RNA sequence: UAAAUUAAUAAAUAAUUAUUAAACUAAUUUUAUAUUAAUAUUAUGAAAAAUUUAAAAAUUAAUUUUUUUUUCUAAUUUUU
């Protein structure tokens, strides 16, 4: 209406999809490295990478493989049914972290005692869930000794 | 060798290639994020520079007319204090922490009356998939 | 000889036919060129007929259009719902 | 496609070695190269090449490189991370006094881009000394103590503060002295004879932007055509053709176009008798 | 070879 | 033997559509003036009771500080948001009705920042004037 | 029974445009911004138009509809390589969320740089304008008095001119036209760095 | 043609994961968390209906398995079972014989496997060079260090 | 100073009018080269920048041929020694430059496939030399201004530089409105090449 | 190495002369013949055999005065989804559907419209003032947008009435085992 | 994969590979990462490029390649 538009100004990021068109194995070591930090291997794979600074230089240098498609936020809380007031700081801290594929620690060992212990905090988890039953029961045996004498 | 010439067909198809990526780094030159107003509408139309040939516009029998049917809409959340009018009443189920119970009118909460560790009978099928193996959530 | 895994292909050599073309480089060997392709390849389209319909029956990559203009014979028997 | 059993089974069509990685870098080694060992973006620095076995053994992390930076980050040969402040002080009431001593300069070595000119009052430097003074006075404490020194003394601009450093302690020293803390004060220092440094340096690289030096946001040099003050085509400065300039009309090569009633020079064919 | 399950 | 597939505004395309020819332009707007009667057109369309402010300041935001023009809610934008295009989701709809100005610390400021409207497909800013919306409060 | 969803929520909107109206065909020129080659969708770019994948069976109604269900009703059971679709698609989501609760962070503390580019790209484009603010990019304003234009089009000649043969037909023009470097005979390859 | 011009958008349709799939309860405000964490997690094959029961249709990690013989955690138990000598296996961490080549620098290999690249295990099972310095070149480490106290 | 250390390039007040890219023109100071400046000092087209001379400096005109003409460098003239250096920098720049390329190229005709445009030159021009431009203004040559470029090895293509006429600039370039860039396509596998 | 005699010991006896005789030439030859079935059967049979299946529909619609260049194309504009292996199977067994799915595509008739996204149901945007009994505004949409669909699928008894069946009390079903 | 110190010219060394085993140091996305130790080790020469020595008439330097298809099916690169 002639006029800039007046009102706070909340302003929105974007968020870049990501796909591979030509294949990796034509490429360098480090144009497969920076496809390797864009969640993608083969041609056809697919992800959906943030319009953060260190990102914005991986695609760059690697714009000859893949094709991007920009979103802004609000065209993504659409894009999956979102209420607008439900931010996404919110809607991630709901989602475990332990997701598939967990932790991309530095070497696949790393990886295999990241999973290792993942499968012992299970273990544990009945373990001390098994003598919380006795220690509740002991400290009540002990009453009841105790307070037998009364 | 390389002898005989690149089927002329082909170099077209790679001519499309170079306007992929001029394609691209029209992308990848737009500013990280965007100055909006709470209270006029979302995307009302509001692309990018993005009307160099413009096509779908039968806002029906158009890919985006699921998602700028709701942008062009009138905002709801229509200012920064409408907002906490809408998210003052969102609740948080799983998050780790404590909580205040009574603030509904009289519901019992679940997690306490089932245990931690039971989850609800889900009925399995095709369609409906629940959470396999609950006990792996727990980092 | 300098018999290492990874100095070459690794055990001996192999011609497949992925391999015979779309070498190490797409071009690929330099002897056993390929196999000539003989498939059968689709025939080239019929066409259309005549306009009479001043509707610009003509134009190809048009939205309301199906490519294909098929109005042949007892076609309008053909009715649909 | 051609996908055969497995993950890293895809193509399987083209020869490629499939589970070969090829996001590692490749271990050079003892070759000697430009590209040793370096990440990409290193490659311009032709003049330290990192070839070599022992670049090898110690960027990678091996045999005896194996905590290669011997001295990374985390320590300090000087002042062993306790903080240089005297809190033993004589009286308790002004342990507080030394809170906020600069430790280095803290604002010419870092070069943040202080927006402010020179003639701003004083009162404007503040957002700049808090970020290097938080856990010492909050920061609507400084806005307290930065005016005072403009009520009191007779400095008011970034300018002054940088030209009059003798005569505001002298102030500070026989007139405030118990509320602001000289902390404040050498902090003052440091970024009005920063801010006063930096406008010398803007002001400067605005005025060669017009002389014609033409550096980048980034400072690189960029050549770029003046502004057009006359005709774009030179006239009196344009160089002769360079080819012959036997013109079209003295021998009609080509490209002429003459009115069938105005054909010229038939003399002896069809100009002899003219019409 | 570490996967990514994309 | 491009050009017969693709038109001619290819090979012959100078892509820099950003601006041959608006910088200029900009420098026009620069010569003329802005005064009070220049704001009090502006101060109807603030008098117009839709309230899109029409004025923005290009400024730092120590400056803005010293000389706080923000009264009639008019936009304050960092010079970068203009250029970078960042400002379009807030910027009127008839590019070629409105004329918005721009404020700015020194005048090269905001004709490198009305420039980059111009750029933008805007054809009417005048681009200036520090002091005036000041001298006219509104 | 059969069933067609093609959506978690169903609701398919009208196929049909009106009891009588214009049907409202679909945009079928592939987006391919240009306008100069014109193309067409070639049913893969009317595959994914339709909401399935580049292929038949993949991420379309042709893979979340079940397999079949029990004749009464009882319907199939979660496929071992079903559910791994159900976290493939939630790993989607994710992918989706988490690199939005990264950015609704980076607004929150600016931390997101004004200028568009990465400091080496804007080395590389010369259309991202500088980004000077108090200067004018090619160094003095044009402080003449503009009204001082160069228009590319007047010397700039791109011309696709045609190399005209030395015309035989006439005599005289086929002399003068001898332009003597016909002794281009000596284009012979030969070794550019030896003899 | 190809090279296909479509917004990429389009082929990680939503159409089936809406936020109302991980998120079940979100248009309800509550905003719980129900995702499907891995395809590892998958506890397996559930009747739906208990009159349907999933039919047995082996694969060969079924059809296609051994006589349990006892371990020593099920002899240990139950010593009613150890009933002859050949249920006294021997340790868990005994394997077996040694059954393949362990040719340097490629692996394990197989026996009646390739030898195009045991060209060094062939002179590695001769031995070593009995009597004769190790160091064929580079003047061995120990000549080159100097004798010390006569005896040693 | 010392013997080992030396000002590797020093600033001088050119006298005469040298052509080459170290020349400069009549009054202008500018840091050139060391080696090359000390055979001006020697040969009177320059001279060390006294006080004296940051005034007035009596420059040469091949009329007379000899160092009559008073160039008096107000701040005027140091208006124009900036325009018009500020120009004839972007020349002999361009000029100077040998502007490289990594392109793919299959088939016989060493053709390379996907022809250059005149975007792609003041792409190569901004990327290596910084020089920014306007690429209406870059003309090609007959052979590429139909295909584009196309063609691997040496090809040049000429930039037009305008506004060169207030600046009196002619005989000290060698062409008032035109430069030739010198491309150079060096082919290369998908490795390193783009597009 | 292990050459699979056993199982190829046995199926020298559907080969010709000097095979089945000798064995070391029986097997070579087999086990040569077998190991390029199993590898013209990987990477070489489609691309030939659904070159037969697309000559045929091809030639098939191309009686109706199309082309395979055009009928491939013309299906996957309509969302039609019929694979080549099965037009191949319409156009010999089934040739009056196969024209039909002719002379739609040659048709004028708009296209199914590309699946909506999930959209935002406007109660999300309301607060419920939270009391026990009333359900919240959101699911009593969600609900009858879900049994309005139960009753939409398949001829039942679920309150069979003509057309559409009962739904404002299917919806409070639960005070139906209420006390 | 490697390609360096040395050889009255290759049983020896690096580097690689291998067997066995390891610990989560700022840098970022909520991204992405085979880094090591201990031993085993009869090896001197890298397609197509990009260039560089050489009468080379190839050798040499160079440095990225260097293929193991479960079965039915689907497909976007065409001896026009
Ligand atoms: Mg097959």
């Amino acid at each position: 209406t002639t006029t800039i538009a007046a009102g706070p100004y909340r302003r929105v990021g974007n968020v870049f999809i990501v796909t591979c068109i030509d294949h990796p194995f034509k490429f360098s070591w480090e144009v497969n490295r920076m496809l390797r930090e864009l969640r993608l291997e083969f041609m056809g794979q697919t992800t959906v990478v943030p319009d953060i600074p260190p990102v914005r230089k991986r695609i760059w240098r690697v714009r000859h493989v893949v094709r991007v498609d920009q979103l802004d936020l609000d065209e993504a809380k659409a894009l999956i049914g979102i209420p607008e007031h439900i931010s996404f700081r919110d809607l991630a801290g709901q989602i475990p972290p332990t997701f598939g594929r967990g932790g991309s620690v530095a070497n696949p060992h790393m990886r295999s005692k990241m999973n290792f212990m993942r499968l012992r905090r299970m273990r544990l988890r009945d373990v001390m869930h098994r003598d919380q039953l006795e220690k509740r029961l002991l400290e009540e045996r002990h009453h009841a000794l105790q307070q037998q004498q009364q | 060798e390389l002898l005989h010439p690149l089927p002329v067909w082909a170099r077209r198809q790679q001519w499309l290639k170079r306007d992929t990526v001029e394609m691209n780094e029209a992308i990848l030159r737009e500013p990280y994020y965007r100055i909006k107003t709470f209270a006029q509408p979302a995307a009302f139309v509001s692309p990018r520079v993005s009307e160099s040939a413009a096509h779908e516009p039968d806002t029906q029998q158009s890919s985006r007319y699921g998602v700028d049917r709701q942008l062009r809409g009138p905002r709801r959340a229509v200012s920064p204090e409408r907002l906490q009018e809408l998210r003052e009443q969102l609740q948080f189920v799983g998050s780790i922490g404590p909580k205040v119970p009574p603030a509904a009118g009289a519901g019992t909460a679940y997690q306490d009356e089932y245990g931690t560790r039971l989850r609800p009978r889900y009925p399995q099928s095709w369609d409906t998939v629940p959470p396999h193996q609950p006990s792996r959530s727990e980092i | 000889r300098a018999q290492h895994p990874n100095a070459g292909t690794r055990f001996g050599r192999v011609y497949n036919r992925g391999f015979v073309r779309y070498g190490f480089g797409g071009f690929g060997m330099s002897v056993y060129s390929s196999k000539k392709d003989r498939t059968f390849k689709v025939m080239p389209v019929p066409p259309p007929p005549p306009a009479t319909t001043a509707v610009e029956q003509r134009d190809d990559f048009a939205d309301n259009r199906g490519l294909s203009a098929t109005t042949r014979t007892l076609s309008p028997t053909f009715r649909m719902f | 496609a051609s996908t055969a059993k497995g993950y890293m089974n895809r193509v399987m069509v083209y020869a490629h070695r499939r589970r070969k990685a090829r996001y590692l870098a490749p271990k050079n080694a003892h070759v000697r190269s430009p590209l040793a060992h370096k990440m990409p973006e290193e490659y311009g620095n032709t003049w330290d090449p990192r070839s070599g076995v022992e670049w090898h053994n110690r960027m990678r992390n091996r045999n005896h490189y194996r905590h290669w930076p011997w001295a990374r980050w985390t320590d300090d040969p000087v002042r062993f991370h306790q903080d240089s402040v005297c809190h033993r002080t004589v009286s308790a009431l002004s342990t507080v006094a030394n809170n906020g001593a600069p430790e280095w300069d803290y604002y010419a070595e870092v070069g943040q881009a202080y927006e402010t000119p020179s003639h701003f009052p004083l009162s404007y430097t503040a957002p700049f000394i808090y970020q290097y003074t938080a856990q010492c006075w909050s920061r609507e404490d400084l806005q307290s103590y930065l005016e005072r020194i403009e009520q009191s003394s007779g400095l008011r601009t970034i300018a002054d503060a940088a030209s009059r450093r003798e005569a505001l302690y002298t102030w500070w020293h026989n007139a405030g002295m118990n509320v602001i803390p000289l902390g404040v004060l050498q902090h003052l220092e440091l970024v009005s004879r920063d801010i006063v440094a930096q406008n010398a340096r803007k002001s400067y690289r605005i005025e060669q932007h017009e002389r014609g030096i033409l550096r980048t946001p980034e400072m690189e040099r960029y050549y770029a055509l003046p502004h057009l003050r006359g005709p774009s085509m030179p006239v009196q400065l344009a160089q002769p053709s360079g080819k012959y300039p036997s013109g079209k009309f003295t021998q009609m090569m080509e490209d002429v176009a003459i009115h069938p009633l105005q054909k010229p020079d038939a003399r002896y064919k069809h100009n002899m008798y003219p019409a | 070879i570490t996967r990514l399950y994309t | 033997n491009l050009n017969k597939r693709y038109g001619a505004p290819y090979v012959a395309k100078g892509y820099a559509s950003l601006d041959p020819r608006c910088s200029l332009d900009a420098y026009s707007s620069f010569q003329q003036t802005v005064t009070s009667a220049d704001m009090k057109k502006a101060l109807l369309s603030i008098d117009s009771t839709s309230s899109g402010a029409l004025v923005i300041d290009v400024r730092s935001e120590p400056e803005r500080r010293l000389r706080p023009l923000l009264s009639p809610a008019i936009v304050a934008l960092h010079p970068h948001d203009i250029l970078s295009g960042a400002a379009c989701p807030i910027l009127p709809s008839n590019k070629e009705r409105a004329e918005m100005f721009v404020v700015a610390s020194e005048a090269q400021r905001a004709v490198n920042a009305c420039t980059a409207l111009r750029r933008w497909g805007f054809s009417r800013v005048t681009a200036v004037s520090v002091d005036a919306v000041s001298e006219a409060i509104a | 029974y059969s069933e067609y969803r093609s959506s978690y929520t169903g609701a398919r909107s009208a196929p049909w445009a009106a009891p009588e109206a214009a049907p409202a065909y679909p945009s079928a020129r592939s987006p391919f911004p240009l306008e100069r080659p014109r193309f067409r969708k070639t049913h893969i770019e009317w595959m994914l138009h339709h909401g399935h994948g580049d292929r038949y069976g993949k991420y379309g109604p042709s893979r979340e509809i079940a397999d079949f269900e029990y004749a009464d009703g009882t319907p199939s059971s979660i496929s071992g390589k079903r559910f791994a679709l159900k976290h493939h698609q939630d790993h989607l989501l994710v992918q989706l969320i988490r690199s939005a609760a990264i950015v609704e962070r980076f607004e929150e503390e600016e931390l997101l740089p004004r200028i568009p580019g990465t400091p080496e790209q804007r080395s590389w484009d010369p259309e991202i304008p500088l980004f000077l603010e108090d200067v004018d990019e090619f160094g003095r304003p044009p402080r003449p008095v503009a009204g001082a234009t160069y228009d590319p089009a007047a010397f700039v000649s791109d011309d696709i001119k045609k190399d005209v043969r030395r015309p035989f037909w006439s005599r005289r023009r086929w002399a003068l036209s001898d332009n003597f470097m016909v002794p281009m005979s000596p284009k012979p390859k030969n070794t550019i760095k030896d003899e | 043609r190809y090279r296909l011009f479509h917004p990429v958008h389009q082929t990680v349709p939503f159409h089936f994961n809406p936020v109302q799939s991980i998120f079940p309860l979100i248009y309800e405000n509550n905003l719980l968390a129900k995702p499907r964490l891995s395809w590892k997690d998958y506890e397996g094959r559930k009747e739906f209906d208990a009159d349907h029961p999933l039919p047995v249709v082996g694969t060969r990690l079924n059809e296609r398995t051994t006589t349990h013989k006892w371990s020593h955690w099920d002899q240990y138990i139950n010593p009613q079972i150890t009933q002859s000598w050949m249920y006294l296996t021997q340790t868990p961490e005994y394997v077996g014989p040694r059954s393949g080549h362990n040719v340097i620098k490629m692996g394990w290999m197989k026996i009646g496997g390739s030898w195009k690249y045991s060209r060094s295990y062939n002179d590695a099972r001769r031995g070593f060079a009995k009597g004769q310095w190790q160091e064929r070149k580079m003047t061995p480490r120990f000549m080159l260090a100097p004798r010390v106290s006569a005896g040693g | 100073m010392a013997p080992e250390l030396q000002l590797e390039y020093i600033p001088i007040i050119f006298t005469r009018t040298i052509l080459g890219p170290q020349g400069g023109f009549a009054g202008e100071e500018r840091l050139i080269k060391r080696e090359v400046a000390q055979k001006y000092m020697s040969e009177g087209n320059a001279v060390t920048p006294s006080a004296e001379f940051h005034q007035g400096v009596w420059c040469y005109n091949p009329d007379s041929e000899q160092y009559d003409r008073f160039v008096e460098r107000n701040a005027e003239f140091l208006d124009f020694a900036a325009r018009k250096r500020q120009w004839l920098d972007v020349y002999w720049r361009v000029n100077t430059g040998y502007l490289l390329f990594g392109r793919q190229s299959w088939g016989q005709g060493w053709l390379l496939n996907c022809p250059l445009r005149k975007k792609d030159i003041a792409q190569k021009l901004w990327e290596q030399y910084k020089v920014r431009v306007d690429p209406r203004l870059i003309e090609f040559r007959e052979k590429d201004r139909r295909t584009g470029i196309q063609d691997l090895g040496h090809n040049w293509c000429w930039l037009y530089l305008p506004g060169a006429e207030e600046l009196a600039i002619d005989r000290e370039v060698y062409d008032n409105k035109r430069v030739k860039v010198r491309m150079h396509i060096r082919k290369m596998s998908s490795y390193g090449a783009l597009y | 190495y292990y050459r699979a005699t056993a199982e190829l010991d046995r199926l020298r006896g559907m080969l010709r002369g000097r095979a089945r005789l000798e064995r070391k030439v029986g097997l070579k030859r087999i086990t040569f013949l077998m190991r390029t079935q199993t590898r013209y059967r990987v990477e070489q049979k489609a691309h030939w055999e659904r070159a037969i299946v697309r000559k045929n529909v091809d030639s098939a619609a191309h009686e109706h005065g199309s082309g395979w260049q055009h009928l491939r194309n013309d299906l996957a504009r309509q969302n039609l989804m019929l694979l080549p292996r099965t037009q191949q199977q319409l156009a010999q067994y089934e040739p009056l559907a196969f024209r039909a799915v002719m002379e739609l595509c040659a048709s004028r008739v708009a296209p199914p419209p590309p699946p909506m996204t999930a959209q935002v149901p406007e109660e999300a945007y309301a607060t419920r003032p939270e009391d026990p009994k009333v359900a919240h505004p959101a699911a009593r949409r969600q609900l009858e947008e879900c049994v309005e669909r139960m009753l939409c699928t398949g001829r039942s008894d679920v309150l069979q009435r003509e057309g559409p069946r009962t739904t404002q009390a299917w919806m409070d079903a639960w005070k139906e085992y209420d006390l």
